[PDB]
C-alpha cells in the first residue's frame, strides 16, 4: 500500500493510542510510586517500633 | 566417585567422596565429576558448591587454587 | 523468459549466508557467556535477541524482494 | 491458491480510502485501550487475575528499559510501551483463523483480519513517530547536540560523522522494513505452507511465528531505548 | 598459634621488594625441628626456583584457565607465604622444645 | 527451457547454506558451554532449540521458494 | 528481459551476507566481554549499537539501490 | 540442451557446502568437550548426533530434489 | 541491454561484503580487549575508529561506481 | 472451501497444544508472581 | 555442447569445498583434545573416523552424481 | 553492450572484499594485542601501519584497474 | 565455443577452495598442540599427515577430474 | 568483443581475494604473538615477511595476467 | 568471445582463495607457539614450511591452468 | 610447444606394447639396485659414506612406522618402504633434464624421462596392491572382519558402515590420483612455466617441486601402513 492518505489515516490513529497509553501508563507509574512508599514506611515503623 | 580434599593452610576441611563440583573458575564456572580431565586453575572470590546425593553446601571459597585430575 | 524465476532463487538464497550463519554467531558466543556467568544470564539474552532482531532482518530483506519479484 | 499481495483497500471510503490498517489496527488500539481499562479498573495492593498479568508484563518491560537505561526510563515508557502492546496485540492477530479467508462475502479481502505490521505503511507510520520521539528527547536531553550528526572534525577519523548519520537516518527505515517485513513473511509462509499439506503441517511454523513477532514486538521497543540511549550519549 | 595474616605483615613487603627490583633473592633463618632434644638453625631458599624433588609426582599437564602467566604469578607468592607460615610454625615447636 | 528446473536448484541448495553452517555453531557452541557446566542443561539447552528454530526458518524459507516456482 | 529482475535479487543478496555474518560477530564478541565483566557494561553497549550501525548501513546501501533498481 | 542435468549437478554439490561445512564444525565441537568431559559422552554424543541429523536433512532435500528432477 | 542496470547492483552489494564483514570482527576484537582491559578503552578506540574509517573506505568506492553508472 | 477448513483446523490444534503447555507453567508463574506480591504486601501490612 | 561438461565440472569442486574445510576442522579439533588429554586417544581417534569418513562422503555423493553425468 | 561497465563494477566488488575482511583482521588482533602488554606499543603500532597499508595496495591497484577500464 | 575449457578451469579452481583452507586449519591446529608440548609431537605428526592427505584426496579429484575434461 | 575487458577486471579483482583475507590473518597472528611475547620480533617478523611474501606472489601472477590480456 | 580468457582468469582466481586464506591460518597458528615455547621453533617452522608446501602446490595448480589455457 | 601429453608409449612394440613408462621404471629399479648393493657389500660395524645414508633413512622411517604402530612395523616395512624409496628417485628423476626434450632421433615423440606416476597404470598398479594388502592384513588380524561398517550397530550406529565402504573403494583411487595429480601437474608446471622467461624463472618453483616429490614419496609411504594400521583396529 502506497498511499499520502492511508499513511496519514494510520499516523493519526497511532498518535491517538499514544496519547491513551500515556494515559494507561501514566497510572502505572502512581501505582509504582506508592508500593515504593508503602513498603518504605512499613521498613521505618518496624524500625522505631523495634528500638 | 572423585575424591576431593579441601585442604586450607590452617587446617583440612573436607576429605570425602563427591559426586559434582560446581567450581568458580577465574573465566567461568566449571563443573568437575569423578573422572575429570586434568586441569589446574586459579579460584576468584566466589561461592563454590558441593553435591551430595542431591543436596547442595555453599563452602563459599574467599580464594585460592583447584588442582583436578 | 524464466530469467524471473531465477532472481526469486538469489533473492532468498543469497542474502540467508549472512543471517543463516549470522544466528549461529550470535546464540554461540552467549551460550558460551552463559555457562561462563550464568548470574547475569537474563541481561546478556536481551541483547542476545536485538542482535538477532536485527539479522533476520537482513534475510527477510531477501524474502520480501524475493516476493516482489514473484508478484512483479 | 496460495495468494498474497502488498496491498490493501478494502471498501466503503467516507472521503478518504480506508485500507487494511484501519479495519484491524483500529480493533487492535481498541483492544490495547480495552486492557487499560479492563484490568487496570479494579486495581488492589495484591495482583490477581487479570491485574497481575498486565503487572508482570508492565513491571519486566520496565525492568528490562531500567536495564537498558535509568535516566529516562519513564520519560520514553509510554511510547516504548504502546509500541509493544501494539506489535504484540497485532502479532497475536495475524495467527487468528480466517486472517486471509475473510473478505469473501469476487475475490477475499484480506483487511479486517490482518496484522496492524503487514501494511508497510502502519509499521511505517509507527516507525517514524519513534524516531521522531527519539530525535526530540535527544534535542530536548542534548540541547542542540548532534555533534557526531554535525560532521565535526575531530581526533578519531575526518571521515566519520556522515556514516554514523547516515546509520541514524536508516535507523527509522530499517525499523519500520523489520516490522513491516517479520510481519509480512509470517503471514505469506503460513499460507504457503497451507499450499502443500494443507493439514496439520504449519504447527510448529505458525507458532513459532507469534514468538517471533513477540520477540520483534519487544526489539522494537528496545531498539526503540537503543536508539534513545544512542541519543543520550 | 598465630595465621596466615600475621606473617603477611612481613611477606608482602619482601616479595614487593623483590618484585620491584630491590630484592634480588629472599632467605628464611628458622630453627629447624630435628627432635625434641636437637633445635639446629637452618637456612632455606624462598625465591621460587623449582621444588621437584617430589619428582613432580605424575608430573601430569593441566590447561591453565586463567593463563601461564597469571597462574605463575598468582602462585608464587602463595607459596613463598607458606613457606614463611611452615617455617614460622616450626621455629615456635622448636622454641618449645 | 528449464530455467525453472535450475532456480528451483539454487533456492533449495543456497538457501540452506547459512544455515547449514548455522545449526552448527549453535549446537557447536552448546557443547563446549555444557562440557564445561554440565549442570546448565535447563538454559542452554532450551536456548539452542531457540537458535535452531530461527536457523532453520531461512531454511525452510528457502524450501517454501522452491515449491513456489516448482508448481 | 527481467535484467533489473535479477539485479534486485543479487543487490539485496550481496548486501546482506556481509552484515549479516558482521553483526553476528559483534553480538558473540559483546556477549562474550560481559561474562568477563559486567562492570564495562555501559561503554561496550554503546560500542556496541555503534559497530552494528556501520556494518548494516552497507546493507541499507543494498536495500536503496533494490529500490532503486525496482523503479529506475 | 542439458539444462536439466545442470540443475541436478548443481543441486547436490550446492547441498554439500552447507551441511559439509555444518558436519565437520560439529565434529570438533563435540571432541573439545570429550577432552574435557570424556563420561558427558553419553549425553553430549546425543546431542552431537541429533544435530548431525540436522545438517543431514539439509542434505537429502537437496539430494532429494537431485534425484526427482535427475529422473522427471 | 539492462548490462547497465545489473552493474550497478553488483557493485553495491558486492564489494560491502568485506568491509561488512570487516566492520563486524572489528569491534568485536576491541570490546573483548576493552573488557579484559577498561583502563586503556580510551585510547583503543581511537585505534579502532582509525580501523573502521578504512573499512567503509573501501565501500563507499563501491557506492561511487553506482552512481557513475546511473550516470554513464 | 478444504483450505478453509484445513486452516481452522491446524488453527485449533496448535491453539490447543500451544496453551497446554504454556499454562502449566504460565499458571505457576503467575501463582508465584500473585504469591510474591501478596506476601510483600502482607509483611508490610502487618510491620505497619 | 560442454552442458554436461560443466555439469561434471562444478559438482566435484563444488561437492568437495564443503567436506574440504570440514575435514580440515574436524582433526584439528581432535588434535587439540589430544595434546590437552593424551591418554584418550583411542576414544577420540575413533569419533575422528567416524568424523571424517562421514563428511568425505557428502563429496562421494558429488563424484558418483558426476560420474553418472559425465558417462550416464 | 555494457560488458565494460560489468567488469569495473566487479573489480571494485572483488578488490574490496578481500582484504576488506583483512584490514579488519590486522586491528581486530590488534586491540587484543596492545590489550595484554602496552609497552610494545610504541614499536608495534609501526608494524601495523605498515601492515595495514600494505594491504589495500593490493586493493587499490584493483580499483587502478577499474579506473584504467573505465576511460579505456 | 570453448566452453568445456572454462569447466576445466573452473574444476581446479573450484576444487582447491575446502582442501586449501582445510589443510591451513589441520597445520595450524598440530602446531598449537605441539606447541603445548613436544612429547606428544611424533605421534599427533602422522595423525597430521593423514588428516592433510585425506584434504588433498577431495581436491586432487578436481584435478583429475579436470584432466578427463581437457584432454577427453 | 569487450570481454577480454571483463577477463582483465575478474583476474586482478578475483585474484585479490586470496591474499587479501590472507594478509590479514598472518600479521594477526603475529600481533598476538609480540604481543604475547616481545622478545621474539626479530624472528617472528623475518618469518612473517617470508610467509606473507608467498601471498603476493599469487597475487602478482593474477596481476601480470591483468596486463597481458588488456595488451 | 574471449571466453578462454575469462577461463584463465577463473582458474587463478578460485586457484588463489583456497590456499590463500589457509596460510595465513598455517602462520597465524605457528607464531602462537613459537611465542609460547620458542625453544621448538626449529623443529616446528619446518613443519610450518611443510605445511604451506601443498597450498601453494593447490596454488600454483591454477597457474598451471592460467597460463595453459592461455597458450593451447 | 609445450607438448603436455597424458599418456605415452614411446613405440617400442615387439611383440607387446611396452611404454615409456616401464623403460624409466626399469632404470630406477636399476639405480635402486644397484645403490642396494653397493651399500649391501660393503657392510661394516660402523656405516660410512654411502652405507650410513642408507641405514639411516631406513630406521628413520622405521622409527615414524612403530610411532604409528609397532606390532605390525616389520611386516608391513618391506611393501611400504619399497613404495618410497622407488616413487622417490621416480620424482627425483622427473626433475632431471631431458623429460621432455629427448626424443630427436615425424613428431617428438619423447620416452617418458620422468616420474612414472605421470601416467595411471603407474597410479592404479601402486593402488591395489596397498589395497590388497590392507584387505588381507585387515582379514589376516580382524579374521572374519566387517565386525562394524556391516550395520550391526555395536555402539556406533548401522547407518554409517555403508559410508566406510565408499571411503575404502575410493582410497586406492584417492591413493593413485593422489601421486598423478601432484606430480604430472609439476611436469606441466616446470615445461609451461618455462614457456615465459626460461632462463632464472624456474628455479623457486622447481625446488618446490623436489620438496613436493620428496613429500609425495613418504605421505603415500605413511598412508598405506596408516590404513594398515586403522585396518587392525
Amino acid at each position: 500500500g502506497i498511499n499520502p492518505t492511508l499513511f496519514i489515516a494510520q499516523l493519526i490513529n497511532f498518535l491517538l493510542l499514544i496519547f491513551i497509553l500515556r494515559a494507561l501508563l501514566y497510572r502505572p507509574v502512581m501505582n509504582l510510586l506508592n508500593e515504593r512508599t508503602r513498603r518504605i514506611e512499613e521498613s521505618v515503623r518496624d524500625a522505631e517500633k523495634v528500638r | 566417585p572423585i575424591h576431593l580434599e579441601i585442604v586450607t593452610a590452617e587446617r583440612v576441611i573436607l576429605s570425602d567422596d563427591v559426586d559434582m563440583i560446581s567450581a568458580p573458575t577465574k573465566d567461568g564456572r566449571v563443573g568437575i565429576l569423578p573422572r575429570h580431565a586434568p586441569l589446574m586453575t586459579i579460584l576468584e572470590p566466589g561461592e563454590l558448591d558441593i553435591i551430595k546425593n542431591g543436596e547442595r553446601t555453599p563452602f563459599a571459597v574467599s580464594g585460592g587454587f583447584m588442582e583436578v585430575l | 523468459e524464466g530469467l524471473n524465476l531465477v532472481a526469486t532463487a538469489l533473492a532468498v538464497g543469497l542474502g540467508a549466508i549472512g543471517p543463516g550463519v549470522g544466528i549461529g554467531i550470535i546464540v554461540s558466543g552467549a551460550v558460551q557467556a552463559i555457562g561462563r556467568n550464568p548470574e547475569i544470564e537474563n541481561r546478556v539474552v536481551t541483547y542476545m535477541f536485538i542482535g538477532i532482531a536485527f539479522t533476520e532482518a537482513l534475510a527477510i530483506f531477501g524474502l520480501v524482494i524475493a516476493f516482489l519479484i514473484g508478484f512483479g | 491458491h496460495v495468494e498474497v499481495a502488498a496491498e490493501v483497500i478494502f471498501d466503503g471510503i467516507p472521503g478518504f480510502p480506508i485500507t487494511n490498517s484501519f479495519v484491524v489496527a483500529i480493533i487492535i488500539d481498541i483492544f490495547v485501550i480495552a486492557l487499560a481499562v479492563a484490568a487496570t479498573r479494579n486495581l488492589q495492593m495484591v495482583p490477581r487475575g487479570l491485574q497481575n498479568v498486565m503487572e508482570f508484563i508492565l513491571e519486566s518491560l520496565y525492568n528490562l528499559f531500567r536495564n537498558i537505561n535509568a535516566k529516562y526510563v519513564a520519560t520514553a515508557f509510554p511510547l516504548v510501551a504502546t509500541i509493544f502492546l501494539f506489535v504484540l496485540f497485532g502479532n497475536w492477530f495475524g495467527l487468528l483463523p480466517g486472517v486471509g479467508s475473510i473478505g469473501v462475502c469476487g475475490k477475499k479481502l484480506v483487511p479486517l483480519f490482518r496484522a496492524p505490521a503487514a501494511d508497510l505503511n502502519f509499521t511505517f507510520a509507527i516507525a517514524v513517530i519513534s524516531f521522531v520521539f527519539i530525535e526530540y528527547w535527544g534535542f530536548r536531553a542534548l540541547g542542540p547536540g548532534y555533534l557526531k550528526k554535525f560532521f565535526n572534525t575531530n581526533g578519531i577519523m575526518s571521515f566519520v560523522g556522515i556514516i554514523e548519520f547516515i546509520s541514524e537516518l536508516v535507523k527509522p527505515f530499517a525499523l519500520a522494513f523489520r516490522l513491516f517485513g517479520n510481519i509480512f513473511a509470517g503471514e505469506v509462509l503460513l499460507v504457503v505452507m497451507a499450499f502443500l499439506v494443507p493439514l496439520l503441517l504449519p504447527l510448529p511454523f505458525y507458532g513459532f511465528e507469534v514468538f517471533v513477532g513477540f520477540i520483534q514486538a519487544l526489539i522494537f521497543a528496545l531498539l526503540t531505548y537503543a536508539f534513545l540511549n544512542i541519543a543520550v550519549t | 598459634a598465630p595465621k596466615l595474616e600475621a606473617i603477611l605483615g612481613v611477606a608482602i613487603s619482601a616479595i614487593n621488594g623483590f618484585q620491584s627490583g630491590k630484592y634480588d633473592e629472599l632467605y628464611i633463618i628458622y630453627s629447624e625441628f630435628i627432635n625434641t632434644l636437637v633445635q639446629r638453625p637452618a637456612i632455606k631458599q624462598l625465591l621460587p626456583v623449582e621444588s621437584p624433588d617430589i619428582s613432580t609426582t605424575t608430573n601430569v599437564d593441566y590447561t591453565y584457565e586463567p593463563g601461564e602467566e597469571e597462574v605463575l604469578n598468582s602462585i608464587l607468592p602463595r607459596y613463598v607465604e607458606t613457606q614463611i607460615y611452615q617455617a614460622v610454625l616450626e621455629s615456635i615447636a622448636s622454641e618449645h622444645s
